[PDB]
């Protein structure tokens, strides 16, 4: 398990990968998975200005 | 064979790519921490999935100047990635909305002449959905134009318009890799604006003609993976623009789709090019 | 023949060339006001000449795609007018200076591990010594990160370095006009950033050396008007960068060179295709 | 009572802040979408959370401006957040670092003269650690100003610095509510920016040297909530700045002080007047 | 559960609702033969599957005259059958083509004032696309008003008109039954009559608009099971006709929806 | 099964001989 830093909840999220994207199941933030050996989860940087598809 | 996963972060769409990947070979994941030039890489191909639109574009050129092969090119990574250059190589051979480009806020004035009004204002290298405005008159012309040219980045001062197309509260988003059609849904939204981004509702499209127009807007380019917007109006399907990072998270939901899977196969077929 | 001159503001360069021009035939002088697109023109070559490295780019492909041939090209403005597509294009084919790229801050501060310090940092698409930093260490290279990291342009995210190179207070200036070598000069500052756009003085320069140098590094390319910038170092002479917009009201002035008349013979040699 | 909460986005504090207040009365939680000027509040003191500092500064004045009063202030936002207004309320009465201010480069280019490397160049509005470099030379100076001029916010025409001050591996941020010392930290790193924003990490300060100290820099204000700022230095204590949108969660954590109440009390306390 | 189903001849159709109707309960196959009135019946509810449209719509009220439920209902299968009864009532409800009505010759030489050329003449009882005429002039007016007077059938004399709409070479049939949208498919062909009866192609149609005016077009009758003929023009999405005597092989076919289930599982809620 | 179209219609079961499907009239469809 691992603690979310918008809600404050425990949540266990499974068998990530570091940089990966997870959902907050009790609060619906979406996270990204900055660091596992620490297992921390951590809100996205900003969206510049040519991100997206 | 070995397959590189070049990636900012890793979504959904970056996970099932990884996965898809690792049935073909062995995967190599290179966030961009990784990623320095010249360097010493053992790779068949790579598959451009940075988040950013230039960072993936100098990436595969990179790549590129390294021997190997990239999915999507840097060719394609900046044409199609470009509304302009990317309208100009629609233009010959499917349908698109009316535009014009202006180089200055002076020429940029004259556009309505041309379109009327309402207009739509893009900036060339967006996505998601940002900075489109609809401008309905000159003050509101004017407005976009003054705050462009305040803007830091000189892309900005590159002005491309489009007529205002009169969508039935959707658009439709499909995607063609390697010219095969894999799928396509339809985005609604209360606005104009349908990104999923923020955030359009997706629902599958099985419109055949979709698909034929789809196909041939994939072959004015003639490569790669791409996500096509494309506008329903009163004068029938319009192309209005392709895209070379393509999520598919909801599309391959709502549609059942493998656009992952169909990403990593045309990846494997480059990698025996 | 008509000759177009798309600009912004007509410097001495500007001038001239519209002289020389005029010698050859009617000249349509097109202010970034006058550029609409798509749109009628009747010309036979625009000779581009706008400040703007970016407008001079998109105005390019725009006159390309109304099939009015360009000098230069939109493919040249954007390989040469990139430092990394650039040195990427003369590498293996002309001596360079040491460079890395990286794509992150946390990969550039691994850059020191190949070239060690002290280091140049420099924008990919800048011009006239813009932006240029002496980095001697790990401090001065997150000062840099650092500030590239919250500027807006996406494009200072890419990261281009370059050993730092000990020149003799001076660098080269050359001309190479469709493989005809036009002249050099050389540019004096007591400042190791010799850019004359920052006080640089222009002095003739006839080392044969840099001839064949300058035409081998235009090579690489295989078209169009370059200004070429060469340093001298303990290990001879390198290619630093190339520049598809030249400057040359100090080069002509010091070396006689007609380097507008050339542009324009080049071009009206374009215009018959 | 009615005490308004002012935030940008529900997390712990501001969620702690709730639950104090409440005990006193009607909370009222205000996100920056109910904030519109004029408009008819009914509160007897709002506690001022806004992520930003500049919105912050502006709903204080706006609240104000309803005769509503605000913790904090809108000039002890604006004294106290601005570093150089700040440090000069502070150069009185405590000891701060050695510092310097020029309104121009060539000005700038003269501060080490004063100062002496290595020093340290630091924007007047920013907090979290960002845009701070600790500059060794002059090459340093020279990229960090040339950095900041192409940043074109008129607020980094601003140059201000301070001498780098060698700590021992930690600074100490400390809490003073209302003139009452509430608790202070260590923030530990083995990177001269100890900001837990940055990866520092929180420690217990009980040292009453600091606690006499933050005491006397609160006073050089005369009012409101404040973070404050210390280095420990080889010629003592210094009071590096000051902080008037307090972060404290991991401050009352480790510290076992609720800064949350004794916040609360105070601004039911500023009620009265 | 007794289900009766009447037919003319076993079509892949009635093979398909047979099959279904037995899984609920006892069958009892009603061939035309096996029709007269009055008449002994122990049935629960008739599935009405006869090919013509009128032997459709008098064998369902004489099931319903022995107190026996029908689906189509009489009442429904004369509305939705009856391309002017059926415009009528969708012209309150949902969009359809312009359309015009005239009762003689005389009046039916009007009908360009209104619609403009090209416009569309077609039989009031029609299926099939029998009959169609696309009609560019008033030469052509004259010879379809001229061939219709010389038929046999007093019907001919109801003179219906549409605008000719403009199709992306297709058009659209919805399949609606209880007030549940059960699936569509575009029909395309080279010809402006885009039947899959004259060779038109299925291809599934996914488009929620097509639903969502489907259900408000079902809505517009409110009972039964109806296949919908749906237009795409300039001016969107157009209702043209109803159909209470769906087919469905080809439709079934290519969205893989379960258009016989539904009908038997619809026909037992109506019996019970 | 006596009436069943077949690739036309199925006339008689006790000697099982097929036949073509009757005139097509003006009201058959759907
Ligand atoms: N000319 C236009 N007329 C009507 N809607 C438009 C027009 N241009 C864009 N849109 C709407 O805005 C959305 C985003 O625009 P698009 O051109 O695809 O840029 P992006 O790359 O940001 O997605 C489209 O999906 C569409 O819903
Ligand atoms: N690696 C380097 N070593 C030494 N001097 C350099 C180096 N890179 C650039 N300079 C100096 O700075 C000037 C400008 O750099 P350049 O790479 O040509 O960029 P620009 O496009 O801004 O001119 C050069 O003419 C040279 O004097
Ligand atoms: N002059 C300095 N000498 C040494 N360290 C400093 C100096 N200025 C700042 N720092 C370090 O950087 C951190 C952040 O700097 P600060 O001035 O507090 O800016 P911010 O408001 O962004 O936190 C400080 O906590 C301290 O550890
Ligand atoms: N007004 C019209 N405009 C364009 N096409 C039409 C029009 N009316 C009928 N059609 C075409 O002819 C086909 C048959 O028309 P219709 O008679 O209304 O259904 P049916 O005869 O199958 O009961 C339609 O599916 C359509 O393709
Ligand atoms: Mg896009
Ligand atoms: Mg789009
Ligand atoms: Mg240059
Ligand atoms: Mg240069
Ligand atoms: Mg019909
Ligand atoms: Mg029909
Ligand atoms: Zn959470």
């Amino acid at each position: 398990m691992v603690e979310c830093p918008v809600c404050g909840s425990e949540i266990e999220i499974g068998e990530v990968e570091l940089h990966q994207i997870v959902e907050c199941p009790v609060c619906g933030a979406e996270l990204e998975v900055v660091s596992l050996e620490p297992l921390t989860l951590e809100e996205l940087p900003e969206v510049e200005e040519d991100w997206g598809e | 064979m070995r397959i590189g996963i070049t990636y900012t972060v890793l979504r959904r769409e970056e996970m099932a790519i990884k996965e898809r990947a690792g049935e073909f070979g062995e995967v190599v994941m290179l966030h961009e921490d990784d990623l320095l030039f010249p360097g010493n890489y053992d790779l068949d191909v790579v598959i451009i999935r940075n988040v950013s639109h230039f960072k993936a574009l100098y990436t595969a050129r990179l790549f590129e100047s390294e021997g190997i092969p990239t999915v999507n090119s840097s060719r394609l990574i900046f044409e199609a990635g470009d509304k302009l250059f990317a309208t100009l190589r629609l233009a010959g051979k499917v349908p698109v909305p009316e535009w014009k480009a202006a180089l200055s806020e002076g020429g940029a004035l004259r556009v309505p002449d041309s379109l009327g009004y309402p207009l739509v204002s893009k900036p060339v290298f967006g996505s998601w959905g940002r900075l489109l405005a609809k401008v309905n008159d000159r003050d509101s012309l004017e407005a976009v134009l003054e705050h462009r040219k305040w803007m830091k980045n000189p892309l900005y001062g590159i002005h491309y318009f489009q007529e205002f197309v009169e969508k039935p509260g959707r658009d439709i988003r499909s995607y063609v890799i390697g010219g095969e059609f894999v799928g396509a849904i339809y985005r609604y939204s209360n606005h104009w604006i349908t990104n999923t981004a923020r955030g359009g509702k997706a629902e599958p499209c099985s419109d055949p003609e979709v698909e034929e127009l789809s196909v041939k807007a994939w072959e004015a380019f003639g490569e790669g993976a791409l996500a096509i917007d494309i506008f329903e109006s009163e004068k029938g399907l319009l192309v209005n623009e392709v895209n070379p990072n393509m999520e598919f998270k909801n599309a391959a939901r709502v549609t059942g789709a493998d656009m992952a899977g169909k990403l990593v196969e045309y990846a494997v077929e480059v990698a025996k090019t």
